[PDB]
């Protein structure tokens, strides 16, 4: 905002308005006119009907790249020739032939890839979890340790607090 | 038709009561939905025998229980055993003249510059207010009076302030606090009995000096009325006892049978208000006191068809039959 | 300050910022109205005029990062503030014309719905279900398409039959052809220091051959991730329309298709054993692959189960997906008060329960999120976390009724509760029934809970033995003068809460075990207020172990008043908080939570739906401009101050629209002192599950709590 | 050292040498009665097992309800109930982005046999690589319960939807590890990766521009190029259809058909339409930008306040526009190990410019 | 008329005090004026 | 009874401008009349 500690804050905005009438009274170009009114007013969507849109010899060159084959103004029946004529062509050129993308399941089948891309059998690892992982092997060492087998701390513990705390 | 009103509101509460005992303060008589007698602003017919409390709500009071059985009146025919006690004068200047006699002649010489200053007047008068049905009460009132010394003649006087205590119910601090103020007391001939005596009480001595001198007040005349509750006036060793509670529609001071007050249903109401219970057990009990409070009662408008064809739904026959 | 540093630095162990501080003090580092009127405060960057590819004023920049999810991450792009109103424009007219629009299903619950109930009947019915999924549908669109699309089109207005022009958004469409994404530097850094990386051989490629280190790389085909989602779903939309027409022409089947701008389903009814419609499908998938709509492997078809937005539908019923819920309600630990970290596994244990999950794992997830709230050193509190030993009565019950259950449940005879919500039920029956109360519990109650209990007492009826009796019970409230001051893991550069959420109404990276340990962390410093700060352990440390028959059926919960009497501040009855909850659960959601609880007198796999039994006596609607003019009406300073700068609709709150609420007057004042209630702020919101799938074994075992009329069957 | 209590007498041990929230190595060891024994080492990060801190009763009732879910045959839980409670535990020992997308591969795997027709490209997309000999295990695990519950020649599917309701819960086990991004480094290169690798295979990758709306011709020619590539799909040629672009005849024919109302949508509308970070760096707790912005405001303090002699409460005033030794260390003890390292840079940065000025 | 309006007038108290449902609604609806005040007493009371 | 301070809570209630401006500017006892001294009387919401 324009607004500052020298003036009460009120005589900023008479000016701005004395300024702007004066300018859209009388003037001396095109966009620096336009660019001084709309700096100076407080508050201001789609319909940018104020824009120029000036060519720049490139936009020609974009036009003609991609605006050649839409007509948008087809007939229907037309459509339908096509399509029949295009589906004709597809059942006998590339289904036939064994290009397709979808197959039947075969769970038989299903069931051999799954065993030969997850189960590995190419791998020196062993059939035990614990001996893998260390965490396994360092819990299961805990555990089998653990299931088969007084003023002194309390104060210790007060005073490990307060030279904590201080 | 309020009326109506009136005999649905102690049929609630005669059969909410006989299912379990309760005590009979606010919480047992402004918990109940058909107490509508707030409203109805004629209030010139009250239930059956609740004009004091209603009166008393009316007031919004925040009374428990009493002996209200003012069907044999408390407010009138009352003992009037009234006496008085001595006085201790403010301002203590006595403390110093009290123990050297040992005489009364010397207060006697000093009491006939000119020093008469204030007076300071303390009494507490004890009576025992009885009243026409079985109770008793004891009842204290401490009278602080300000007046202005006398000359020679009677007395000057200024002002009063009274300050009742003691056991008493509002019928019965009303009859005290209305006889202290209309008794042949200071108001009137003030039937005062000086003769040297509460002063030889206060001022220590035993000997007499032929003049009695005797002294009069002429109060003003302050009314201080202004309790009219159960409350005991700002003091009393004794407070918060004698419970009143209720089991089969008759008022139990502390175990015994006062008396029961008549409440008709027509049938149609018992049976409405047996609708929608707590569970089954409450239903057995209020049913099976039911008819030991019809024993108290004369009530056989009820009518013996189709509306005890949908009491049946509840199959308590044990209940029925055991009254025979 | 330099001899000061470097002596500091050497006294320490660490010589790194000695060295630093030695070498930098070493000295190692040694009249035309067009032009000059341009400079003082011209806004020369405002666009008037501007081209096929900028817009004199920037040209579009963005922002790359990622997003983390479970399987691989997101991209994200982020633009700055100029393309962001400009995506903005786009997107609002693009899902206005999407709103326009019946068959595709983003910001439309009631055609999910319809997708969903489809779904399940075709599945009940054997109909083709096909849910294809699409790869790279971000990175391989492109603007052009669009904007070829929006040419080709001709958006008739509905009464003026006019053939809107569509320059501004072509414009616009052109201008994002040309956007430039900027690269992380990070990366730049990384491959610039210095395994065999394709994108990395780019970068050396690009880094001094050609030109300089790249840091901007525009593209024809870029169609940022959640920037175009509503043009692209429309696209989609009309593609696959364009598609089930050519379906339903050449293989006479009865197509139907729903969209989500990434994955799609399309219900296929057949005329007249399925392995006769190969051709068909990969035909589909040859003709989508001829325009920008690659299929991915990972699309299925079928006839026996049906999936969209990972909700899979089987022939019967509907998978409950628990160990998602479960994760879910382990995960996402954000506290930074008790309460709304109890709120949140609220929310997340009734959503979870929803999806017939059980009753004995929510009561293991309560007990740990009771046990995370007690290790922070915060002790245990009456309302706490969720209550346990719960039942299947989450159904028509909201917060407030388990957290009168759990205060229920603390008192084994219930004889005080008992009467405190039978005076409830008399001032409910006084106030509605007798309809003489108003806006004077407002003037008994804004002065505390003791007080303010005893009024409600003496007007319900009491004595003093019961003033001396109900106010005994007591526990501690450490947030009393205030809340717990602490300062937690936020990010970098930075009242009661009824005002907060009705802020939030009108108006429009971090992980959570160093949350968990920044809160444990902050909860052992000077947290709790008074008139100054000091510990929770020196407040808890204040309290007398009478011990006196009372105040031991609870430890660390409820104690008596005797107890308290070294710290009195923080002590405030439970019983106030049972009332004010009774009431509350009355005004939410009627008067059957006045009765007593009775007990009554399968397989584990028989599952069913059930419906919420909620009767509401608080005018049902319940929209906005109703709680703000009782905010006006009762609360006028805070009405004034902390309230409605940000509005300009004052003349309709103003002008009694409905005024005086049949309960809103006094439903809304318990919930500003209290800081626990949230009804407010839950009444203007949605049940959001309507339906709530359990197993038989639960309802069996439920407690049956049924109000009988209060007026005992007597009043007309 | 952090202790933890596990019996009456045995205590047990945790050592380490580093502090933050970076992955360091640990050591445990126990002690019975004094006598400090050894149990064993590790590496890993802490941030990464903040699930099982307290939940050891829950996961076993929900193994426990889904292995109950298969009480229709008795003899076939015994089989299962060890094995999801073993695959389950190396889950939550092994933290990992590939178990994820196993299990996520397992799902699709699932929900592709549940049906009758799929993908022939399926099979490749649930093969993951797997490292440090950790995924073996639970990539066996998991194949292993998938086989035992769907293999069968006749009698395997006497009740299917239980098999497939404990298969998929098996197959989301999934979201019980986290996502937290095991490193930010990697996955912005992976990131920067993934986003510019479909433009440098495709041929339209343009280097940095002007930033102001003035492109050179290479430039433009490269850009219609590319706009020309994308549009230059025919019919016919079943070369192309993996690469991107469309054909104009079936969009011209799309657009015919959807403008004479053949579709199930029309152009009918109602309602008509027509009514300070940098982006080098997202991710970043703290940008250039307000870096220079507060060392800038907090010289421009110090510089008021001289009108010498500084304490060190200048650094006070880091900790006041960030986010009394008491409120300095409340203030202080809030920020992360990144957050103290960039405080201490901008501690520094004050310092040396006080340091300049003073001279 | 007069006796008409009076009946509407002992409805409308009777509804506001017996009822006891009616407040700062009539206020919304007296501040308009006097022809579509009455009419819509009126037909909260009843007519046609 | 019908005494102060009832009236003013009424109007400053149903008429906030107008209780606002043309009201209590000559006045330090706002408080009282804020505080709902005896709020929503019977029917002085309506009679006035
Ligand atoms: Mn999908
Ligand atoms: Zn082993
Ligand atoms: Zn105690």
């Amino acid at each position: 905002n324009y607004n500052n500690r020298f003036v009460a804050d009120w005589v900023i905005e008479r000016i701005r308005w004395l300024l702007i009438e004066i300018l859209k009274a009388s003037k001396s170009e095109d966009q620096e006119y336009q660019r001084l009114i709309h700096s100076l007013s407080n508050v201001k969507l789609e319909n940018l009907e104020h824009l120029k849109r000036n060519s720049l010899d490139y936009d020609e060159r974009l036009n003609e790249s991609l605006f050649i084959g839409l007509k948008g103004d087809i007939r229907e029946s037309t459509v339908r020739e096509e399509l029949i004529k295009l589906k004709l062509w597809f059942k006998d050129e590339v289904f036939s032939k064994g290009l397709g993308k979808f197959k039947l399941t075969d769970r038989r089948e299903l069931l051999e890839s799954l065993s030969s891309l997850g189960a590995h059998l190419d791998s020196d690892v062993s059939s035990c979890p614990f001996c893998n992982n260390k965490l396994m092997e360092i819990v299961y060492n805990v555990t089998f340790s653990c299931v088969e087998r007084s003023n002194i701390e309390k104060h210790y513990l007060s005073v490990l607090s307060l030279c904590n705390k201080i | 038709s309020p009326q109506q009103i009136c005999t649905n509101f102690k049929t609630q509460l005669v059969l909410s009561s006989m299912v379990n005992p309760l005590v009979l303060s606010t919480s047992c008589l402004k918990s109940f939905f058909w107490f509508n007698e707030v409203l109805e602003l004629e209030d010139d017919s009250q239930i059956e025998l609740a004009e004091l409390t209603d009166f008393a709500l009316m007031v919004k009071n925040q009374n428990v229980s009493r002996a209200m059985f003012v069907e044999d009146i408390a407010m009138g025919y009352v003992v009037s055993n009234f006496e008085g006690v001595r006085i201790s004068l403010s301002n203590v200047m006595v403390d110093g003249v009290q123990l050297p006699p040992q005489d009364i002649g010397e207060l006697f010489g000093l009491k006939a510059g000119l020093v008469v200053q204030i007076d300071h007047v303390r009494m507490s008068t004890k009576f025992k207010l009885k009243r026409k049905m079985v109770y008793s009460f004891s009842l204290e009132c401490i009278m602080d009076v300000g007046e202005i010394q006398n000359k020679e003649v009677i007395l000057k006087v200024v002002a009063v302030d009274q300050s009742v205590s003691g056991s008493g119910g509002n019928h019965m601090l009303l009859d005290g606090v209305s006889v202290v103020a209309s008794l042949p007391l200071f108001t009137g001939q003030a039937s005062f009995d000086l003769a040297a005596m509460l002063i030889e009480s206060n001022l220590a001595g035993s000997n007499d000096n032929f003049l009695m001198r005797n002294v009069t007040l002429d109060l003003g005349g302050f009314s201080p009325e202004l309790s009219d509750k159960y409350s005991y006036r700002l003091s009393g060793p004794e407070n918060q006892e004698d419970p009143l509670v209720l089991k089969d529609g008759a008022f139990y001071v502390g175990g015994e049978r006062l008396s029961t007050y008549k409440v008709e249903f027509t049938g149609d109401l018992v049976v409405k208000a047996l609708g929608a219970l707590e569970d089954d057990e409450s239903v057995v009990s209020m049913l099976h006191q039911l008819w030991p409070y019809l024993k108290a009662t004369s009530q056989v408008i009820l009518f013996q068809q189709e509306d005890f064809t949908i009491v049946h739904d509840l199959y308590k026959k044990q209940l029925t039959k055991s009254i025979e | 300050l330099l001899k000061n540093l470097t002596t500091s630095s050497y006294v320490d162990e660490e010589y790194f910022m000695c060295f630093k501080y030695l070498l930098i003090q070493g000295h190692f580092d040694q009249f035309t109205n067009a032009a000059l009127r341009n400079l003082c405060f011209y806004s020369e960057d405002s666009p008037t005029e501007f081209t096929s590819i900028s817009s004199n004023s920037g040209n579009l920049k963005f922002g790359l990062s990622y997003k983390e999810q479970v399987g691989s991450n997101r991209e994200l792009y982020v633009g700055d503030l100029n393309t962001k109103l400009m995506t903005r424009l786009v997107e609002d007219f693009s899902e206005a014309v999407g709103n326009s629009m019946k068959y595709t299903c983003l910001n439309s619950e009631k055609e999910f719905e319809r997708a969903i109930c489809d779904m399940k009947m075709a599945v009940n019915n054997g109909d083709l279900s096909c849910s294809y999924d699409h790869s790279k549908w971000g990175p391989t669109m492109s603007p052009a398409l669009f904007l070829a699309l929006l040419q080709m089109l001709e958006l008739r207005t509905p009464v003026d039959r006019s053939k809107i022009d569509l320059d501004s958004v072509k414009s616009i469409l052109k201008w994002h052809l040309h956007k430039v994404v900027e690269v992380p530097i990070n990366v730049a850094e990384a491959y610039c220091i210095g395994s065999t990386s394709l994108s990395e051989e780019f970068f050396h490629q690009t880094m001094q051959l050609n030109g300089q280190i790249p840091s901007h790389i525009m593209s024809v085909l870029d169609m940022g991730q959640g920037i175009l989602h509503n043009t692209s779903d429309l696209y989609g939309l009309i593609t696959e329309q364009f598609l089930c027409y050519a379906l339903d022409l050449l293989y006479d089947v009865i197509p139907v298709s729903y969209t989500s701008s990434d994955d799609q389903i399309t219900l296929i009814k057949t005329p007249s054993d399925a392995a006769e419609w190969l051709e068909m499908i990969c035909f589909h998938e040859f003709l989508s692959s001829k325009l920008n709509k690659f299929v991915s492997p990972k699309s299925v078809i079928g006839t026996f189960v049906a999936e969209f937005k990972s909700r899979f539908f089987v022939m019967g019923e509907e998978t409950p997906l628990l160990t998602k819920f479960v994760a879910a309600a382990l995960h996402n630990v954000k506290c930074k008060t008790p309460t709304q970290l109890s709120e949140t596994i609220d929310t997340i244990c009734d959503q979870c329960i929803a999806n017939g999950v059980s009753t004995k794992i929510v009561t293991r997830i309560s007990k740990r999120v009771n046990q995370l709230i007690r290790y922070s050193g915060y002790g245990e509190t009456p309302f706490g976390a969720i209550e346990d030993q719960d039942v299947k009565d989450w159904v028509d019950g909201s917060r407030g009724y388990r957290l009168q259950r759990k205060i229920e449940a603390i008192f084994h005879d219930d004889k005080e509760t008992s009467f405190i919500r039978n005076c409830a039920r008399k001032v409910f029956n006084d106030i509605k029934r007798g309809r003489i109360f108003e806006e004077n519990l407002i003037n008994l109650i804004g002065r505390g809970g003791d007080e303010a209990l005893t009024g409600f007492l003496q007007y319900a009826g009491c004595s003093e033995q019961e003033v001396n009796r109900v106010l005994n019970y007591r526990w501690v409230n450490l947030s009393s003068f205030g809340d717990l001051r602490l300062v937690l893991r936020t990010k970098l550069m930075t009242v009661p809460t009824l005002i907060k959420t009705l802020q939030s109404k009108l108006s429009r990276q971090s992980s959570v075990a160093s949350g968990f340990i920044g809160f444990c962390k902050s909860m052992g410093s000077k947290c709790v207020r008074d008139g100054g700060f000091l510990y929770i352990k020196e407040v808890y440390s204040g309290v007398s172990a009478c011990t006196c028959e009372i105040c031991a059926l609870k430890p660390k919960i409820i104690y008596c008043n005797n107890s308290l009497n070294k710290v009195s501040q923080f002590s405030k009855p439970i019983l106030w908080d049972y009332f004010s909850l009774v009431l509350t659960n009355a005004c939410e959601l009627g008067e059957w939570v006045f009765s007593t609880v009775k007990e009554p007198q399968n397989n584990q796999n028989f599952f069913w739906a059930v419906k919420p039994k909620v009767v509401r006596q608080i005018e049902d609607q319940l929209g906005m401009n109703h709680v703000l003019q009782s905010i006006r009406r009762n609360y006028p300073v805070l009405f004034d101050e902390h309230l409605t700068p940000f509005m300009n609709d004052l003349q309709v709150s103003r002008t009694m629209d409905s005024g005086r609420l049949k309960f809103l007057d006094v439903c809304i004042a318990l919930d500003m002192m209290n800081e626990n209630l949230g009804i407010i702020s839950h009444l203007l919101k949605t049940r959001d599950n309507s339906v709530y799938i359990v197993k038989q074994s639960d309802c069996a075992l439920a407690h049956i709590r049924q109000s009988s009329y209060t007026d005992w069957e007597l009043g007309l | 050292a952090q202790r933890f209590y596990l019996a009456e007498s045995l205590v047990g041990f945790l050592f380490y040498q580093k502090t933050g929230e970076r992955s360091r190595c640990y050591s445990v060891y126990l002690s019975d009665n004094g006598v400090m024994s050894e149990q064993g080492s590790f590496y890993c990060d802490p941030k990464r097992f903040f699930l099982p801190v307290f939940s050891d009763e829950v996961l076993a009732g929900m193994c426990e309800e889904m292995t109950s879910w298969l009480d229709f045959d008795t003899g076939l839980m015994n089989d299962t109930g060890p094995i999801l409670r073993l695959l389950v535990l190396a889950i939550l020992c092994s933290p990992s982005k590939r178990n994820q997308t196993f299990l996520q591969g397992l799902r699709y795997f699932l929900m592709a046999f549940a049906n009758q027709i799929h993908h022939i490209d399926l099979t490749s997309k649930l093969v993951v690589e797997c490292k440090s000999s950790s995924e073996v295990v639970v990539q066996r695990l998991a194949v292993g319960l998938f086989i035992r519950l769907l293999s069968g020649e006749s009698d395997a599917s006497l009740f299917f939807s239980r098999r497939f309701k404990y298969l998929l819960n098996v197959s989301y086990l999934c979201h019980l590890i986290t996502k937290e991004t095991p490193d930010r480094l990697t996955d912005q290169i992976k990131c920067f990766e993934k986003f510019i690798e479909p433009k440098v295979k495709f041929g339209c990758a343009v280097v940095n521009p002007s930033l102001n709306g003035k492109l050179t011709v290479d430039q433009e020619d490269i850009m219609i190029n590319g706009l020309k590539k994308f549009f230059s799909k025919s019919l016919r040629d079943t070369e192309d259809v993996q690469t991107p672009g469309v054909c104009k005849e079936l969009l011209n024919y799309c657009v015919s058909l959807f403008n004479r109302g053949k579709l199930k949508v029309s152009g009918e509308l109602k309602n008509n339409p027509f009514r300070i970070p940098k982006l080098d760096e997202l991710g970043n707790i703290l940008s250039t930008y307000d870096k220079e912005k507060l060392v800038s405001a907090c010289v421009s303090s110090m510089a008021e306040r001289f009108k010498n002699l500084d304490p060190d409460s200048t650094d006070y005033l880091i900790l006041k526009n960030l986010t009394t030794q008491e409120e300095l260390s409340l203030m202080y003890e809030a920020l992360t190990e990144e957050q103290v390292e960039s405080f201490n840079e901008i501690k520094h940065d004050v310092q040396v410019a006080l340091a300049k000025m003073a001279d």
